[PDB]
RNA sequence: GGCCGCAAGGUUAAAACUCAAAUGAAUUGACGGGGGCCCGCACAAGCGGUGGAGCAUGUGGUUUAAUUCGAUGCAACGCGAAGAACCUUACCUGGUCUUGACAUCCACGGAAGUUUUCAGAGAUGAGAAUGUGCCUUCGGGAACCGUGAGACAGGUGCUGCAUGGCUGUCGUCAGCUCGUGUUGUGAAAUGUUGGGUUAAGUCCCGCAACGAGCGCAACCCUUAUCCUUUGUUGCCAGCGGUCCGGCCGGGAACUCAAAGGAGACUGCCAGUGAUAAACUGGAGGAAGGUGGGGAUGACGUCAAGUCAUCAUGGCCCUUACGACCAGGGCUACACACGUGCUACAAUGGCGCAUACAAAGAGAAGCGACCUCGCGAGAGCAAGCGGACCUCAUAAAGUGCGUCGUAGUCCGGAUUGGAGUCUGCAACUCGACUCCAUGAAGUCGGAAUCGCUAGUAAUCGUGGAUCAGAAUGCCACGGUGAAUACGU
RNA sequence: UCGGGCUCAUAACCCGA
RNA sequence: AUGUUU
């Protein structure tokens, strides 16, 4: 969580919606056997604080960078806590 | 504890017909591979044939008679001291005790295949010898030597 | 009795019907009552002493037969007799019917 | 935790959800946020509005909602004024032009959160928690209720040690599935701490 | 001190100083190496394990610039962490900032932006051109960009003895209480004790008790049956067709799917038993005596755990305990412990061929097909958003070649050289493949754990988290035991 | 003496060197 | 045997 951190992460997100949003391949094709130079691969200093592998999740509701659920977005605490009330359609406590 | 049960029997001999015999196949069976147990408890008698001759059916029980005990002891604590009071075991567990001790030594033969490591002890009983038959009378030692109890 | 036990299979009845079974037997003479006594008259005074415990409190008239071992304290209306006497068991008991209905009208 | 959430294991029977629609790994994600976002801003303002629940649906590229307020009047204001203003909040915090509406809640003194948020405020209002919860809260009983109760938290009053008060009437067997009980909470930030509330309102079994 | 005595000592009998009590009876609970009674894999009866070995993972210690923090008998130690190369990330060394990285707001300039240049590790700083949005009763304003200034903002900073919320714990234990009445000066008691009985404060009987609330028993799930309907992607029986492939038509019969039901209730039979409850056998049935497995965890105790999810009382930091970037560390090691994985082998290993499940997964996804590659995989590219396709080629098992009890035809650690890929990026610190090397180890002391049946045991399969690193967790089925006198 | 076990934990006790 | 620790 920590607003100061949350925001610090938000940056790591927008950057993808820019550089990686398209220019990510603008050099990719020139990276794999598609002859083929190295200049682009060499002057490759565009994606720094930006990387499609440096973005964390953090409980959507809160912001815990652990115990995340793709199908949702929150962490065990919120999810369970919320599901209890019913902010999630069809999510009754499982018990085969 | 406060409840009582009966017994858990199962499918008897695949053809020779023998409920208890199954135990020899189960007790010996390991990793829940009964499919292989029948491959050892059956093939065993198929080898003792020339060995003994007469129906392998009797062959088993025959020597088996010289392996089954008939009196054991159970630790019972009293006033600090825990006596080893003796007790004559009924047939039910009797025959069982044998099979356990029987299959055990057989797997301690330390030779090659179990098929043979099993027959050896299956006949070693009658002729007398081996670890299996050992326990038989070995138990008798502790027995009576404590008759001063029960 | 009324069309209410008709619910639940032929078995449930026994459950609620058994409940009443005891109730009636214990709460025999009271069904009509709905307030308090006025002058209770017990039979085996001594033995049924605990049944007078409540009487001595309020002050409701208490009459009852007291043998030789009875407790002539709780009962404020002395009248010995015999908690037994299979035949004399109703004797003094009958002299009550008169006092009641056949004595008030 | 000895007792679990009496409302959690109830979404199946005798108790409805709060956000019935549809969504997959794709939408469910953004959807989980939406239902949240709204209920956040909506409540803050609909506070004095006496809310009981906030249902949320979604037919297509738009949310439905159903502000369960004990007095939607305040939510209206100058007749449409208030409502309209907020009707835009959702359309922007939902990403799509969503509908709107309400359904006043009568007998508010017999509703979980409503009664909960009720006894939680009296605190800051300078009242005696005990003399309050055992009175200006149990009122539900008066309404021919079958059973109800409330279990406060710690730091009650000027105490420096957390605790918990009893006081309860009727029967609240939070074990019977059919039973059905209304549960909710409210962290009434106390001038010197943060006490909690737990209202158990059981209205008939199945 | 006096008196008595052979003596040992007796008899008479103080004070200083010190404490706020000492003490009697009785009540509640607790405990006992007190008694009676009764349960739970507690033991007993069995099977298989741990400590042995190597490795994985956590921890203590130790070390370090840091080895971020919390978790500690059971009830911490593959725990928070369902996923630490960067990121994460809190810790460190250094570079750098000071109404801020994130908020609102006031004022000024400029639509926002665009792509690039140089220098830097980057954080940035200074530029070069370009872009010229919404309205305006023309100032002004809406967003927004930079700056100025503050009110403020920021803190995974400390108190889990200030707290919420959440959870562990005995304990799935059968208990825990309350109102009224009554007994006692009272503290309390009764109920709730007792006789049977039950898995059960379960039920009946009795009784100064009468009733009731929370809890056990039910309704929820799911499985075991049978029916109804629906029959596509699922099904294939009688019919033919057939490239002989449920492949065609076709048929709705079957499994199956999945919504609604049927059913089990001491319900009925006998005995026992107070002709009470209940128990023990029986029938019928797929199913018997809460059918099996889930979920559900009473009043409470351990000031039990978590201010680090988040929230929050107080307290504290305020060119900083705030903030941004690059590298390092959490992946140290001279040791110790916990939970695990793999073997030590012929109920086995390796080569051949072969026999069959269940449940889930998926558009920045699962990715067939065919080509090349010893190989990881790379290329090509269809199909399926899915009872339509891809994951999917179950493993044990079975029948043969064999090897012969060798540290080996076992076992695989370790290491060297060469490669693949996921990624800016894999030295520090990644998963896999290729060849070469082949470890310790031959069944493990004191001690210690799990498991009563589809269980234990073994063998595989899928999911979650997730760019890319599961001996972990969650879940699925295949096969498939022993043993239980008794406390 | 040390390393491990036993106990809630010590000593003692048991194991190993 | 003890635990403010045989
Ligand atoms: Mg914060
Ligand atoms: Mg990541
Ligand atoms: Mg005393
Ligand atoms: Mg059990
Ligand atoms: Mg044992
Ligand atoms: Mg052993
Ligand atoms: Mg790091
Ligand atoms: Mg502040
Ligand atoms: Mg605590
Ligand atoms: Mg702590
Ligand atoms: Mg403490
Ligand atoms: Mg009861
Ligand atoms: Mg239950
Ligand atoms: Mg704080
Ligand atoms: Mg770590
Ligand atoms: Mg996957
Ligand atoms: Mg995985
Ligand atoms: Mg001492
Ligand atoms: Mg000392």
């Amino acid at each position: 969580a920590k607003q100061s951190m949350k925001a610090r992460e938000v940056k790591r997100v927008a950057l993808a919606d820019k550089y990686f949003a398209k220019r990510a391949e603008l050099k990719a094709i020139i990276s794999d056997v598609n002859a083929r130079w190295n200049a682009v691969l060499k002057l490759q200093t565009l994606p720094r604080d930006s990387s499609p592998s440096r973005q964390r999740n953090r409980c959507r509701q809160t912001g815990r960078p652990h115990g995340f659920l793709r199908k949702f977005g929150l962490s065990r605490i919120k999810v369970r806590e919320a599901a209890m009330r019913g902010e999630i359609p069809g999510l009754k406590k499982a018990s085969w | 504890r406060r409840r009582v049960i009966g017994q858990r029997k199962i499918l008897p001999d695949p053809k020779f017909g023998s409920e208890l015999l199954a135990k020899f196949v189960n007790i010996l069976m390991v990793d829940g591979k009964k499919s292989t147990a029948e491959s050892i408890v059956y093939s065993a008698l198929e080898t003792l044939a020339q060995r003994s001759g007469k129906s392998e059916l009797e062959a088993f029980e025959v020597a088996l008679e010289n392996v089954r005990p008939t009196v054991e002891v159970k630790s019972r604590r009293v006033g600090g001291s825990t006596y080893q009071v003796p007790v004559e075991v009924r047939p039910v567990r009797r025959n069982a005790l044998a099979m356990r001790w029987i299959v055990e030594a057989a797997r301690k033969r330390g030779d090659k295949s179990m098929a043979l490591r099993l027959a050896n002890e299956l006949s070693d009983a009658a002729e007398n010898k081996g670890t299996a038959v050992k326990k038989r009378e070995d138990v008798h030692r502790m027995a009576e030597a404590n008759k001063a109890f029960a | 009795q009324d069309g209410t036990f008709d619910k639940l299979t032929k078995k449930e009845a026994l459950m609620r019907t058994r409940e009443l079974e005891k109730l009636e037997n214990s709460l025999g003479g009271i069904k009509d009552m709905g307030g308090l006594p006025d002058a209770l008259f017990v039979i085996d005074a001594d033995h049924e002493h605990i049944a007078i415990k409540e009487a001595n409190n309020l002050g409701i008239p208490v009459f009852a037969i007291v043998d030789t071992n009875s407790d002539p304290d709780g009962v404020d209306f002395v009248i010995p007799g015999n908690d037994d006497a299979i035949r004399a068991v109703t004797l003094y008991l009958g002299a009550v019917a008169a006092t009641v209905r056949e004595g008030r009208s | 935790g000895q007792k679990v959430h009496p409302n959690g294991i109830r979404l199946g029977i005798v108790k409805p959800w709060n956000s019935t629609w549809f969504a997959n790994t794709k939408e469910f994600a953004d959807n989980l946020d939406s239902d949240f976002k709204v209920r956040q801003y909506l409540t803050k303002e609909l506070a004095k509005a006496s809310v009981s629940r906030i249902v949320i649906e979604r037919p297509a590229k738009s949310i439905r909602v159903t502000i369960h307020t004990a007095r939607p009047g305040i939510v209206i204001g100058k007749k449409g004024e208030d409502v309209e203003k907020l009707r835009k909040v959702v359309a922007d915090i939902a990403g799509v032009p969503a509908q709107i509406n309400i359904a006043e809640v009568r007998k508010p003194e017999l509703d979980a959160k409503l009664v909960a948020d009720s006894i939680t405020s009296q605190l800051e209002r300078r009242v005696m928690f005990r003399r309050a919860m055992k009175r200006a809260v149990q009122n539900a009983m008066r309404l021919g209720a079958k059973g109800i109760k409330v279990e406060v938290s710690g730091r009650l009053g000027g105490a420096e040690i957390a605790r918990t008060e009893w006081y309860r009437e009727g029967r609240v067997p939070l074990h019977t599935l059919r039973a059905d009980i209304d549960y909710n909470t409210s962290e009434a930030h106390t001038t010197y701490g943060v006490i909690g509330v737990k209202v158990w309102i059981f209205k008939g079994e199945i």
